[PDB]
RNA sequence: AUGGUGAACUAUGCCUGAAUAGGGUGAAGCCAGAGGAAACUCUGGUGGAGGCUCGUAGCGGUUCUGACGUGCAAAUCGAUC
RNA sequence: UUCAAAUGAGAACUUUGAAGACUGAAGUGGGGAAAGGUUCCACGUCAACAGCAGUUGGACGUGGGUUAGUCGAUCCUAAGAGAUGGGGAAGCUCCGUUUCAAAGGCCUGAUUUUAUGCAGGCCACCAUCGAAAGGGAAUCCGGUUAAGAUUCCGGAACCUGGAUAUGGAUUCUUCACGGUAACGUAACUGAAUGUGGAGACGUCGGCGCGAGCCCUGGGAGGAGUUAUCUUUUCUUCUUAACAGCUUAUCACCCCGGAAUUGGUUUAUCCGGAGAUGGGGUCUUAUGGCUGGAAGAGGCCAGCACCUUUGCUGGCUCCGGUGCGCUUGUGACGGCCCGUGAAAAUCCACAGGAAGGAAUAGUUUUCAUGCCAGGUCGUACUGAUAACCGCAGCAGGUCUCCAAGGUGAACAGCCUCUAGUUGAUAGAAUAAUGUAGAUAAGGGAAGUCGGCAAAAUAGAUCCGUAACUUCGGGAUAAGGAUUGGCUCUAAGGGUCGGGUACGAUCAACUUAGAACUGGUACGGACAAGGGGAAUCUGACUGUCUAAUUAAAACAUAGCAUUGCGAUGGUCAGAAAGUGAUGUUGACGCAAU
């Protein structure tokens, strides 16, 4: 049973100083190095875990495309469309209420 | 160590330069009383402190 | 690294005027059970990435290799 | 079945402490660890993190509340009081 | 041979024990296989129409 | 003779506050324009805890006036708040829980909590698990308003100076036997090294003017001058009367 | 007494990291069944709590008032804990 | 530890070989952090040193040796340190780090007088230091040296920064299309300003998936054993970073409409705020196929080579299994008066500034192509001889990997890989010792005292008192059983139903019966003595490092005291100074 060590100069079980023991085309075990695992993009509002977006660490979605990091919505890779559909409705109907509490306030002071 | 600064690194390249015995021709001058280097400084009897 | 499937493209990456080798490699494989057939495998080396094209035909694979261009640097294995 | 006769979730500190506290102890953490009802959504999903925080798994809604309970009578009291209030200046 | 051995039913008595039979096995393992394999029991006949879902249910919540 | 441990506490290298993981100060909104002539909306974002502090914090957001951006405030949260609740802050305001009144604005009887001593200061009073301020009155005339404080105290504060509606959460937290020695430490680990207490009667006299003794005693009067100085304070200092209280106090 | 040097040991706090076999007991919650006029109770399971427990690594350092006691050691060795 | 040989003047100790042994994957193995500093490697060599020896050496002497865009420092900020402005102080200097400060820059135009001013608009914060374990752009394989390697060679990739052109996409519906939708596509303008996310985070428990390891079958090879038996025992059969296609729970969409309530987890949560169900979308940890890449590496055969050192051929295949071990990961659950870092940095969105159509202009977030990637570190040990302990000292000193069997087990015992075989030796077996043991009969008479030692000991079954805070006591006490062999029974998965059951595959656990043995069987190892009672401290915990571990300290609980900020307690030589206090009576301080 092959036996393995760090490849680098850490020698402690550090969140980044992970080891996945790999065979080689030697025959040998090895160790080699992960990097973190990345997280994905949420949404400002609910939280949750947003979709269409890949999970990558932030300097790495510089490297990639942009239909990797949004979606064809208004809000795209920064909101669901869940929210998106409140906040839309909730603009319309507010912005129709503002009109109904205009006239109401006109009929009601314009008695006198 | 392993992982040194440079400053460390200089003075050790000294001390292996000063960590040889005499030259010979320095016995056989004229007006000499240095017989041997007194100054020797090996690994296990003496640190040096950086 | 890359692997490419048309031989157009592959004739355009010949003719791509920053690849000067290439190389052809034969192999030997067998047909999903019975029979020991001829692989071969075209590599050329750009700059970025080595595309390489698998023919399972040697009839194909002799066709291709008189239409390589002549200013290649082919090596045959 | 039934496992302990009288001193239920305070089982886990077993002979320790004292039948007093273990007894104050189970009255609160019992309230503590409740599920109670939204008045948000209706539904039975409000469980405490973080004393004064109460959560609805579902809804998503967070409420200021007591340590051990959800409302305290003391806000109880406020609330009815302040709606007195409001009333007895607009009404 | 030993281990087939083992396999026939040889050295398993009482004096080759001397750990508890939680320990060589635990019954939250035990309860486990046994509860995994009622529920896709149930599963797989009410998929195949040998079973209403009422039943279905009913045999669930008893298992 | 050596200096001890009270002492040393305002040298305080040890003693300081652990304030890593608190969100921030609890600050009600600076006093401006809005605030001081109608009412600025806000939105409860986020009802979250504070290290050190078993009252519940809100994260407010609010609109600067004067500048295109969102600014954050932080407030202790009154019993019942919740998020997506609308905070409505100035003279006025409703009266309705979570909302910033002038006292002056609300009535008599009034609970109220995070109340400025003067204003400007953005909240002093009652703002610990579970406590509130009572308006029992108005003196219009110099703009005053006389209270009643979580101590029994009475005081008179400015007319103008603010305070959020409703008792701030956490409350019952004392009721509860911490029960265990490990539990105060937790407590204490995350607000200051007070914790824990050694007796001075069971230390050396160096150490403790308490200390010494083939028995464990003090030998002289716990009750201490307030015209003590530092170093002779460690008893009961100022002590008007000791002994258990029985009968009504409060007297008045 | 004047002026200075030290927290590489140790004391305490903070910040950032790491380490901690296998077993026993078997708390809340949940399921079924039985009983009861009701209030509610019983039985069997599940579940896996605890500044719980046996016991490794480890951390300490009880007793032998053992070894040693011009030592391996200016405080160690061994067993027992 | 032994034998022989070689070396040498000389061999208990050097080298090689042959044996015998050990450490026994919480290692005498392989790596590292601190620290050391050349101890690394070679050659030569023994005066001293290695508490005997010495031909040997971490010694002596002479030399060689550490190669980086991708590893790290470098950068960020943490706790915190510390300038400036200002203020104190006779002063050395102290406070304080956003402050009672006129504490600057990003772009635009202006343009071919404009150098960089000027017509403008933008912003408000305001040093710097601080982590070879936290955060963080990017590399892997094979080979190579006496000694270096993720650094060299070969091959195959990626990031950043900057230059840039071609193709592609796009437009006269000038800044794209498809999909009901979730969303998708190789592209598919977009400043100031703003919002958001990632960075970015507890611990335990069990379940699930994956990787490697373990175990195992068939076959192609090699080795061993072969008086007899053994289709046998050991061994090789591998495949990187990266790229493409494809693949998952959770989550979401559409249809549809639920009570005879259903779905559903090991764990009971979910559904008219819209279940089950039918059909889809997504994340791509992870896995599969291809490329890389078999021309590599590995195992063999044949041919040769006074040499360089080779040449030529083959094989490198197909599976299975699981409460397995280690590790990562996901979804969940439990716990808290504890709810478990920040910043650099990157992206997205909102917004609509500005600019722009075809006789060619925009895109340098698509593809390809061009250039460059600095400085310092890098050998070795890492501990009973490379560090600290005056020393080659049984002491101390942070961490990674981690095989088979027994067995509950990372226990103990044995073994494979790997590494050691070092600790002054020989001869004898007096007393006294140190360490280990055994003892008739008695049995605590011993001693201050059962100190020491013995006895018990695992597991299964039975059985279990007083007292009790009803939780415990409790492994209470006290008893039985346990081997080997041959059998029996029970406990499962995947496929099939012309709209009651069959075929096929594979685990261990449990119970029982015969039989058998000089009545032995947790056969070594491992492994509680128990009971009745008193004093005392509630408990867990802590301390006199090197004579005192306790009844002392602490603790939860209880009580008292002061204080409403012009404040209480405390500090400071002073201060435009400070801790409590990122506080506010359910708080802080003092007992
Ligand atoms: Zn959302
Ligand atoms: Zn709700």
């Amino acid at each position: 049973a092959q036996r393995v060590t760090f490849r680098r100069r850490n020698p402690y079980n550090t969140r980044s100083n992970k080891i996945k023991v790999v065979k080689t085309p030697g025959g040998i075990l090895r160790a080699q190095h992960v990097k973190k695992l990345a997280t994905r993009p949420k949404c400002g509002d609910c939280g949750s875990a947003l979709q269409g977006i890949s999970t990558l660490r932030p300097r790495q979605y510089a490297t990639v495309s942009k239909t990797h990091k949004t979606v064809s919505r208004a809000y795209g890779g920064s909101r669901c469309a869940n929210c998106v559909k409140e906040r839309i409705i909730r603009a319309f109907l507010i912005e129709e209420q503002k009109i109904v509490k205009k006239v109401v306030k006109e009929q009601t002071e314009a008695a006198k | 160590a392993a992982q040194k600064s440079f400053r460390i690194k200089q003075k050790m390249a000294k001390a292996k330069k000063q960590n040889r015995p005499l030259p010979q021709w320095i016995r056989l001058r004229t007006n000499n009383t240095i017989r041997y280097n007194a100054k020797r400084r090996n690994w296990r009897r003496t640190k040096m402190n950086i | 690294a890359r692997e490419i499937t048309d031989i157009k493209q592959f004739l355009e990456l010949t003719r791509r005027a920053d690849v000067k080798t290439a190389t052809v490699k034969i192999n030997k494989k067998l047909n999903k059970a019975g029979k020991p057939f001829r692989q071969t495998k075209f590599k050329v080396r750009g700059s970025s990435s080595l595309y390489t094209l698998v023919i399972n035909d040697a009839g194909k694979a002799k066709k291709l290799i008189q239409s390589l261009p002549p200013t290649l640097k082919v090596n045959r294995l | 079945a039934k496992r302990t006769k009288k001193v239920g979730i305070t089982g886990k500190y077993g002979v320790r402490y004292g039948s007093s506290l273990r007894r104050q102890v189970k009255k609160l953490e019992i309230q503590q660890h409740a599920r109670y009802d939204c008045s948000f959504c209706g539904k039975k999903t409000v469980k405490r993190g973080a004393a004064g925080i109460w959560t609805c798994s579902c809804c998503k809604k967070t409420v200021a509340g007591g340590a051990y309970t959800v409302s305290t009578a003391a806000a109880a009291t406020v609330r009815s009081t302040i709606r007195r209030l409001r009333e007895m200046v607009e009404a | 041979a030993h281990a087939q051995s083992k396999r026939e039913g040889r050295h398993s008595g009482y004096g080759k024990r001397k750990g508890t039979r939680e320990a060589r096995l635990p019954s939250q393992v035990v309860w486990i296989r046994r509860l995994r394999v009622l529920r896709r029991l149930l599963a797989k006949y009410r998929d195949a129409g040998k079973i209403d879902k009422h039943l279905y249910h009913v045999l669930y919540k008893e298992s | 003779g050596r200096v001890i441990r009270n002492q040393r506490k305002g040298a305080g290298s040890i003693f300081t506050s652990h304030t890593r993981l608190r969100q921030g100060a609890a600050k009600l909104r600076t006093l401006d324009y809005a605030e001081r002539h109608g009412y600025i909306r806000g939105i409860v974002k986020q009802i979250v805890h504070d290290s050190g502090r078993g009252a519940p914090l809100a994260k407010v957001v609010f609109r600067d006036p004067y500048k295109y951006r969102l600014r954050e405030e932080i407030f202790i949260a009154n019993e019942g708040v919740h998020t997506g609740q609308f905070i409505y802050a100035g003279k006025k305001a409703s009266l309705n829980v979570g909302n910033v009144l002038p006292l002056g604005s609300v009535p008599e009887g009034t609970i109220v909590s995070n109340v400025e001593e003067k204003p400007g200061d953005r909240g002093a009073l009652a703002r610990a698990s579970g406590n509130y301020v009572i308006i029992i009155g108005h003196n219009p005339d110099e703009n005053k308003t006389r209270v009643r404080l979580p101590s029994g105290a009475k005081k008179v504060i400015s007319s103008d100076a603010r305070g959020v509606i409703g008792v701030i959460a956490g409350g019952g937290r004392v009721d509860k036997p911490l029960l265990k020695a490990g539990r105060a430490f937790h407590k204490y680990r995350l607000k200051r090294n007070s914790w824990p207490k050694t007796r001075g009667v069971a230390m050396n006299p160096v150490d403790h003017p308490h200390g010494g003794g083939n028995h464990q005693h003090i030998g002289k009067a716990s009750t201490i001058s307030r015209g003590a100085v530092s170093g002779q304070k460690a008893g009961l200092i100022a002590a008007r009367r000791t002994g258990l209280l029985r009968g009504s106090q409060k007297t008045q």
